[PDB]
């Protein structure tokens, strides 16, 4: 491969098709070796999809019907607050409905 | 432009530097063309008289850039004060 | 054609510049195609991806993510230079497949040796209503 | 719209009470501008002004969402597939060749919507933004007199 | 001597890049090749925790300055983190979707580094290690979103 | 080497090609068999690209139509002396600008339009104009109609004179192919020659004509005992009691004592008190020194005498390591395509005309023109759009140089080349760049119309809520009000004032007065630089792939101007640059109209007003810091808020500006039939009319056929941009008229 012209060979296809990693290296535990086992016990028991996908629906249903429930009314988000007294009546050009 | 005034001076001493270093190389005339240091001597038209190549161009551009280096320097002593 | 010619891999490429347009990740996962022509001298091409490249007295050899690039750039070459080239296919596990004529001497001549395919005897316009094949599976035209 | 254009402003002269109005200005097609769209639209666009806030502030806010899906609507209709083929091939170059992004990879190649698929949009987002406007325009208009 | 900066890659004029001082500088260079996300030799999961631990301290930050609570003090620093969390969560659950996409097939063609010597296989190009590279970046998202909020607790500066 | 190459009768004088219409074309030579056939008639009437081959016949039949174009707008700017000489109240104007509103057009009693014979005052009735040829006549000194009659003759003795120059140089004397080349000469000439002698033309006209004039029409004379600008000329003793420099007499000049000149020849920041435009004696020193400026650069290319610069060399020998060959041909291109100079020409046109806009709206150089409002909104308009069509012809003309005149031979590895090798990471950051401009421009409108919307203006995007304070122009705008004090000590005071302390005005009107940038400010502007960034984008786009592209690699050997390559590849509709320049059109007009939206309101929400005892007032109520951040907010205070002058026109002076904006409303509504749909069902509706015609015998020899596709989108595109123009045109006309 690149000898003077050429950039084909067929027997060596993955330099011709141009896949190439322009940053990547095989450098392994590059953290110290107390740190890994601390998180590799914190993702094997979410590592399967199935365990991750019901524990980000768990804590989103759950989370989500907190909101609302005991989300609001907390923070004194305007929505479960109340009026003090605003628009009974409608219609600028009479009739002056409820 | 009174004969004596230093603006006189200036414009005098402008034109015949720059008429010295139109003469003897030392100056993109018509016969020495421009690079970045200005080489190769080459040769048009005719000197008519006086030798190298001060043609009715070439003391027509001195003269005129002469002339517009000379307003510079003036009006440049002048807005400093000077002359 | 007489003999159906395998691609050299020790073919020089044209002389090029870095061009964006050019090989995608479906050469490395797809197949791509590759086009190869032998030269009389050293011209100025342009390639139908990228600008100008300037070509190599001899053998040749272009790379194109899709066919259609190939056929232009053959195209580009017989009208310029009467140069006749020819491309191939090459798919991703190393399967080489020739596209330009098998039989070698361009779809325009006739040649005695293929065999006519996907021709009606019809008329255009004598083909029959979709009700007459409706649920059937067979369109009116590939009857 | 023509018919709703005159059922609405019939209907509305003749509860203001002022039908010489209608009968008078439907002939020209200017005074059907400035005493329909105009004037009718004044307690639309007040919905939700910098000085007071009202009820209203849904209407003039669906009344600008029907123009900018009506205006959505136009970009699919005037562009045409072709030319977003070719910016879509760009972007494609654009993420498959940039680092930190070239791990991401789309399993359903991005490709430009097609012809019919284009009109069909076009006009899905036309008519939604048009009734939306629609709707907007002649509630708030009715609702903020009577 | 014309110093040609301007190459395409490899020598190879046909492909995509070319390379260029923005690409082929040594500190760019550098720089890109020690991120995590281009550690092949390093587990997806460990890939992960400094991922998400980066995005989850990053993505903080605008939800307290600019959030709807901003104005209420001592509110506003728990309501950016929550919500921080809850991002983290939405942006998991998708790469989680991802992970499920991208990798119900497998890969058959290798990356290629430069002058070759490619290893096997990148277990971030998998489909449970996507899964643990995905549950690596919930889990730093997690404690980085945590980690910003006990900053916002105790300070000698501002947040 | 420079010399004059002319052929002599290379064309005879005669009518024998007026007799057949299709000539210059060989497939429009048989004969019009189809109803296309019209229109490829007057689309390719000037595309001498495939009329002929040869470059020598073509830049001939360019020369002679810049001719006539040049005959035809000297026929047009006589017109306009003639009306203001014949037609017009620029006497009464003369004695009373501030209470007299300009006319210059009068129509006829025929039928009703007696009403739009508006009472502009000075018992003159007529149609108010808005060109504002009224203060360039008070400008350039001119004080009765017998000068205006005098100029409006001389300008059709010289455009029959243009025209018979344009057949001249064509048919009798027709300059050969080396003529036309000698790029050195040319640009010399009118470098020199035809700017730098000019500039020093009008210095020397304003210094011994116009600056008498109006250094006695603003100190109360009135013109009718004001001396006629040849007395000027010829007697010294006149001209030395206004400026007491002209007792020198030339003295000053040549024995270098331009201080002296100081009277005339001022260096003043600001406008003149009594009038609101520019001082007369800052624009004659202006223009002496531009004429100064263009003499000197006017002797810079070498072109028979040795001296000099070589065009060639000088672009040759700018060769930067990342550029591989810099500038190495581009020489050999312009010298030989006409379309890239056309390019280049419309770009700098067209953003020149950008730069004449803004810069009238800034500083006012003409007498009376910042007070009149109508006269300055519509020049800022005017030249906006005439601007942006420039730089979008530009943009298409230079697709047609990619298409036609590119050729791969010259360049290799050149800036050219380099720019189609890398077109898809050009694309790819102007794509990342438009959607992050329309983002964080778009959306900031959208979550300021949101907030607004649910009763929170204190999380909008305002001066009252959070705000984007435009540091970076507030800066500049401080440092160009200080830069009188420091920078540029000389300067009375500042160059504008926009950035200014001081309020002028003339008539109890503002004329102009400072201009405070806020939140809403910074929103509109970076508004204008994402449309910008998206139409550049679109044209780009459309020149570097006209040639080839990833989906059409034989698009350069179909054409510039095609509909498409079929339904091939998912459909490709609209892949022609032409079709790029169709579609940035449409994004030009929103760019431009978005611009003089913001130009209006603005100016008129704090500029424009009326000055009081007690505070300035102005147009509208200030308003645009508060209602310019939201969508709704434009919408109601803008173009609700106005046009209620337009709607209640009717009856009035005004009301043909109503009509005019109906009518522009139905053409841009009619565009749209020729915009959305297609072809085929109006071919087949055509079929079943030819069917109808067929029936009782009045079928036409030459068939009947739908629009070609290319024609149906050009049709659209000009009457959506016609219908555009004039809906705009007659609402700011008539807002700036019954208001200002
Ligand atoms: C609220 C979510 C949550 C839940 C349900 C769990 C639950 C679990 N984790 Mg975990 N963990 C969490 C948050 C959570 N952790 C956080 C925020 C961190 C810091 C990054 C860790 C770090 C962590 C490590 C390092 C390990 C666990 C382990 C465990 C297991 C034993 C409990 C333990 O030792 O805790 C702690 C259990 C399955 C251990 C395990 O599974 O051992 C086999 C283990 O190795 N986790
Ligand atoms: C730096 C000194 C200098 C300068 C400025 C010039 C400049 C000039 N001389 Mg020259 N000259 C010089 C040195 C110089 N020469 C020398 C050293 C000699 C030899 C003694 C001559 C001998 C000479 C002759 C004989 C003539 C000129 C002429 C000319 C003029 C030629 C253009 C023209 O009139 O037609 C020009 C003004 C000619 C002239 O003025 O025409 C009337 C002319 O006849 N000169
Ligand atoms: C004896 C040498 C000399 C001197 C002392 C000056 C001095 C001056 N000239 Mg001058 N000039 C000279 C030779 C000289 N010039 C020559 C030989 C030429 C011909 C090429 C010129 C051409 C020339 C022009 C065309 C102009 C001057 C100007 C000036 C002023 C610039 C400095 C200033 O105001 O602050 C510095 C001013 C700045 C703007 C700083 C520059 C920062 C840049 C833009 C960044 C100053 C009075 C200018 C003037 O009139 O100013 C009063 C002016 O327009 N000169
Ligand atoms: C006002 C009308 C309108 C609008 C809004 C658009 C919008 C668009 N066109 Mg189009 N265009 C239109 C009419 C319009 N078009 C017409 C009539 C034509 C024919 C001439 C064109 C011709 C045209 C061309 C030729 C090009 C575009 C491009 C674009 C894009 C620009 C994106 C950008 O930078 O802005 C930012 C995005 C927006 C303004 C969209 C609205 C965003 C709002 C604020 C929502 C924000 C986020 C929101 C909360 C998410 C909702 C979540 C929900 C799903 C739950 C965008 C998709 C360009 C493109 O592809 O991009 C480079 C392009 O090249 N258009
Ligand atoms: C100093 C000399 C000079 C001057 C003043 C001009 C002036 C002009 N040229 Mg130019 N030109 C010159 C030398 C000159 N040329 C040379 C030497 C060449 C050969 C290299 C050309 C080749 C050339 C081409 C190929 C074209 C021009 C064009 C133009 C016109 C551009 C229109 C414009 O910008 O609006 C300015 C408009 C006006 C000022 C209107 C008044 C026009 C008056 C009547 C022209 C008078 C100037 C003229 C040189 C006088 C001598 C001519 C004499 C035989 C009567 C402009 C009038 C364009 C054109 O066709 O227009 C004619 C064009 O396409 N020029
Ligand atoms: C933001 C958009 C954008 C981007 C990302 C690029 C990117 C690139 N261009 Mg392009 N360029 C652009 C817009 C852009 N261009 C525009 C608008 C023009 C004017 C038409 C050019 C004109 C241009 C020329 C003439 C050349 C490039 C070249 C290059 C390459 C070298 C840049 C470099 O490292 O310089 C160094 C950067 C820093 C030191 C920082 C690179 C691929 C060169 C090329 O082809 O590469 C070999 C080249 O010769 N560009
Ligand atoms: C310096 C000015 C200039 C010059 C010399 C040229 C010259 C040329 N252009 Mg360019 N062009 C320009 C400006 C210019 N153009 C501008 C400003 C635009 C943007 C709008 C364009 C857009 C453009 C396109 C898109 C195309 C050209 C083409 C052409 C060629 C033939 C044009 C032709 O035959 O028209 C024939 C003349 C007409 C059709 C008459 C124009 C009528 C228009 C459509 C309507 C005008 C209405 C008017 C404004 C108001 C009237 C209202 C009505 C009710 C009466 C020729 C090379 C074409 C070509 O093939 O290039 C080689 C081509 O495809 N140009
Ligand atoms: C605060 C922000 C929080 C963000 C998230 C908000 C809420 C997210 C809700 C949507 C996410 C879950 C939707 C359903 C996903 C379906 C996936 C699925 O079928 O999973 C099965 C079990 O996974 C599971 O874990 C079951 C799916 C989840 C429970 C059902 C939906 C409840 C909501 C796997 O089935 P398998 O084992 O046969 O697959 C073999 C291969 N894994
Ligand atoms: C925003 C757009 C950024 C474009 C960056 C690349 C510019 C294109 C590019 O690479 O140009 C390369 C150019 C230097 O190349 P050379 O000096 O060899 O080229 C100079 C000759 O073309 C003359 O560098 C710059 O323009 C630096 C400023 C960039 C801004
Ligand atoms: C040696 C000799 C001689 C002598 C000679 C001489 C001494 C000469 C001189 C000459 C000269 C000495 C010339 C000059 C010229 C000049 C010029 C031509 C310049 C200028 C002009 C002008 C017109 C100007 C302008 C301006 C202005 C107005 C402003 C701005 C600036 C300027 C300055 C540019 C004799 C013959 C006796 C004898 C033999 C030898
Ligand atoms: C309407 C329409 C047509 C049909 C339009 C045609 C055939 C052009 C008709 C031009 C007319 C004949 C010009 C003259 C108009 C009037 C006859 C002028 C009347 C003047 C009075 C004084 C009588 C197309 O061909 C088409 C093609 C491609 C895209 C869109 C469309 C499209 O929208
Ligand atoms: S709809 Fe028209 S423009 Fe589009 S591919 Fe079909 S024929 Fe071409």
């Amino acid at each position: 491969y690149g000898e003077q012209s050429k950039y084909f060979d067929l027997q060596d296809l993955e330099n011709t098709t141009g896949a190439w990693d322009l940053y990547g290296v095989d450098e392994k535990k590059r953290y110290p070796g107390l740190q890994e086992e601390f998180f590799q016990r914190a993702t094997d028991a979410v590592s399967r999809r199935e365990a991750l996908n019901g524990f980000v629906a768990l804590t989103g249903v759950a989370s989500i019907a907190l909101f609302g429930l005991k989300g609001a009314s907390t923070l004194e988000l305007p929505i479960t607050k109340g009026p003090r007294m605003e628009k009974t009546e409608n219609g600028k050009g009479g009739i002056l409905r409820s | 432009s009174f004969i004596g005034s230093p603006t006189n001076l200036i414009m005098v001493s402008s034109i015949g530097a720059c008429l010295f270093a139109s003469r003897f190389g030392l100056a993109p005339s018509v016969r020495k063309v421009a690079q970045p240091l200005k080489l190769s001597d080459r040769e048009v038209l005719q000197t008519t008289g006086d030798p190298a190549g001060f043609t009715a161009t070439d003391v027509l551009a001195m003269g005129a850039a002469g002339h517009a280096i000379g307003v510079g320097i003036v009006l440049g002593l002048k807005g400093i004060g000077q002359l | 054609p007489w003999k159906q010619p395998e691609l050299d891999p020790d073919t020089p490429s044209p002389i090029f510049g870095g061009s964006t347009g050019g090989l995608l990740r479906k050469a490395q996962v797809e197949e791509f195609y590759v086009t190869t022509w032998e030269s009389p001298k050293e011209q100025i091409f342009e390639m139908p991806t990228g600008g100008a490249a300037i070509m190599r007295k001899g053998p040749n050899l272009l790379k194109l993510a899709r066919k259609e690039h190939c056929l232009a750039l053959t195209t580009q070459l017989r009208t310029k230079f009467r140069m006749s080239p020819c491309f191939y296919r090459v798919y991703a596990d190393g399967k080489v497949e020739y596209l330009h004529p098998k039989d070698g001497v361009y779809p325009e001549k006739v040649n005695a040796g293929r065999v006519g395919v996907n021709q009606n005897m019809r008329s255009i316009g004598k083909n029959v209503d979709p009700i007459k094949v409706k649920f059937t599976g067979s369109e009116p035209f590939e009857i | 719209g023509w018919v709703t254009f005159y059922w609405h402003w019939k209907h509305l002269t003749l509860w203001q009470g002022n039908v010489s109005q209608f009968d008078e200005s439907s002939t020209y097609l200017m005074g059907w501008l400035r005493d329909y769209l105009w004037l009718n639209s004044s307690q639309l666009i007040n919905g939700y002004n910098p000085f007071g806030m009202n009820s209203l502030s849904v209407w003039a806010w669906t009344f600008l969402f029907g123009h900018l899906v009506y205006a959505t609507g136009f970009m699919f209709l005037i562009s045409w597939r072709g030319y977003w083929q070719e910016l879509i091939e760009t972007l494609v170059w654009a993420h498959e060749k940039t680092p930190l992004a070239n791990l991401v990879y789309w399993k359903d190649k991005p490709v430009a919507l097609s012809i019919v698929q284009a009109r069909l949009v076009g006009l899905a987002h036309f008519s939604v933004g048009y009734i939306f406007t629609y709707a907007a325009f002649l509630i708030a208009s009715t609702a903020g007199r009577f | 001597k014309p110093q040609q900066v301007i190459q395409p890659i490899n020598g190879d004029p046909f492909v995509g890049m070319l390379e260029t001082p923005v690409t082929s500088a040594p500190i760019v260079a550098n720089y890109l090749s020690n991120l995590p996300a281009y550690r092949t030799g390093v587990a997806p999961n460990l890939r992960g925790v400094e991922i998400g631990l980066a995005h989850g301290f990053l993505l903080a930050g605008p939800f307290i300055k600019l959030g709807p609570l901003r104005d209420v003090p001592g509110t506003a620093e728990v309501v950016g983190c929550m919500s921080a969390a809850g991002l983290v969560l939405i942006l998991a659950l998708c790469l989680s979707l991802y992970g499920n996409a991208a990798f119900q097939n497998q890969p058959s063609m290798g990356k290629k580094t430069l002058s070759g010597r490619p290893l096997p296989q990148d277990p971030l190009m998998s489909e449970e290690g996507w899964a643990k590279f995905a549950a690596g970046f919930t889990v730093g998202g997690l404690s980085g979103v945590a980690w910003a909020y006990i900053l916002t607790q105790i300070l000698p500066y501002y947040s | 080497k420079v010399k004059i190459a002319v052929d002599r009768n290379p064309v005879e004088t005669n009518f024998e090609k007026w007799a057949k219409p299709g000539h210059f074309s060989r497939a429009l030579a048989k004969g019009p068999n189809t109803t296309t056939w019209i229109w490829n008639l007057h689309a390719d009437a000037h595309d001498f690209d495939n009329h002929t081959s040869d470059l020598e016949e073509i830049s001939r039949k360019v020369f002679s139509a810049h001719f006539g174009q040049l005959g035809i707008i000297l026929i047009w700017l006589s017109g306009m002396y003639f009306h203001g000489a014949r037609f017009s109240n620029y006497e009464g104007w003369l004695s009373d600008p501030t209470h007299i509103k300009p006319s210059a057009q009068v129509v006829w009693p025929i039928v009703g339009q007696e009403i739009l014979n508006g009472d502009v005052g000075g018992g003159f009735q007529g149609i108010q104009i808005t060109s504002g040829f009224f203060q360039l006549w008070r400008a350039s000194g001119i004080t009765s109609e017998l000068q205006l009659y005098s100029t409006a003759i001389g300008g059709l003795v010289l455009a029959a004179a243009c025209f018979f120059a344009g057949w001249f140089h064509y048919h009798k004397a027709a300059p050969k192919l080396e003529w036309f080349q000698n790029v050195e000469s040319m640009l010399n000439h009118h470098l020199a020659g035809l700017l730098g002698l000019g500039s020093l033309a009008w210095a020397g006209h304003q210094i011994h004509v116009s600056l008498p004039v109006n250094k006695l029409l603003d100190a109360g004379v009135d013109p009718k005992e004001i001396p006629l600008p040849h007395e000027f000329l010829l007697n010294q003793s006149i001209i030395a009691d206004l400026y007491p420099s002209f007792s020198k007499g030339l003295a000053p000049f040549f024995t270098l004592n331009w201080a002296e000149y100081s009277d005339f020849l001022t260096f003043k920041g600001g406008l003149n008190p009594v009038t609101g435009g520019l001082w007369l004696s800052d624009t004659a020193h202006h223009h002496l020194a531009i004429a100064v400026l263009f003499l000197v650069a006017g002797h810079q290319y070498r072109t028979n005498w040795g001296i000099g610069h070589s065009i060639k060399d000088i672009l040759e020998s700018h060769k930067g390591p990342f550029t591989g060959n810099g500038h190495a041909g581009l020489y050999e291109i312009l010298t030989t395509s006409w379309h890239a100079q056309l390019a280049i020409n419309l770009a700098l046109f067209g953003s020149l005309s950008i730069i004449v806009a803004h810069h009238m709206y800034a500083m006012p150089p003409y007498p009376y023109l910042a007070t009149d409002y109508g006269t300055q909104l519509s020049l800022f308009t005017h030249h906006m759009w005439i601007g942006g069509f420039c730089v979008v012809g530009a943009g298409a003309h230079a697709a047609i140089f990619m298409v036609r005149d590119y050729d791969p031979t010259n360049n290799y590895n050149n800036l050219l080349d380099r720019v189609i090798r890398h077109r898809d990471a050009i694309i790819s950051h102007l794509n990342w760049v438009s959607i992050f401009l329309g983002f964080h421009s778009f959306g900031l409108y959208i979550h300021n119309d949101t907030m607004s919307a649910l009763g929170r203006p204190q999380d909008m995007f305002s001066d009252t809520a959070i705000q984007l304070q435009p540091v970076f122009a507030q800066w500049i705008q401080n440092t160009h009000f200080t830069a009188p004090q420091l920078t540029a000590p000389n300067a009375l005071a500042a160059t504008s004032l926009t950035w200014g302390g001081d309020v002028v005005a003339v008539g109890g009107k503002v004329a102009m007065m400072p201009i405070a940038l806020g939140t809403s400010d910074f929103l509109v502007h970076h508004i204008h630089a994402f449309t910008i960034h998206v139409t550049v984008l679109i044209l780009l786009k459309g020149v570097l792939f006209a040639r080839s592209s990833r989906l059409i690699p034989d698009k350069a050997n179909l054409g510039f101007r095609f509909p498409c390559d079929g339904p091939g590849r998912g459909g490709t509709c609209q892949v022609s640059a032409w079709d790029h320049v169709f579609l940035g059109l449409f994004w030009m007009y929103n760019s431009l109209s978005i611009v003089i939206f913001h130009f209006s309101w603005k100016m008129q929400s704090d500029v424009w007003g009326t000055v009081t005892d007690s505070g300035v007032s102005h147009i509208t109520g200030g308003n645009f810091a508060q209602s310019a951040n939201t969508i709704n907010g434009w919408l109601r205070d803008f173009l609700w808020a106005q046009s209620s002058q337009v709607i209640q026109s009717y009856g009035s002076a005004l009301s043909a500006y109503g009509l005019m904006f109906l009518g522009a409303h139905f053409v841009w509504a009619f565009s749209l039939m020729f915009l959305f749909s297609g072809r085929g069902y109006w071919q087949e509706l055509i079929e079943s009319i030819v069917w109808a015609h067929n029936k009782l015998r009045v079928a036409p020899s030459i068939q009947p056929r739908a629009l070609s596709i290319t024609q149906g989108r050009a049709v659209g595109v000009a009457h959506y941009l016609l219908g555009g123009i004039a809906t705009t045109w007659s609402f700011f006309l008539a807002r700036i008229i019954a208001v200002g």
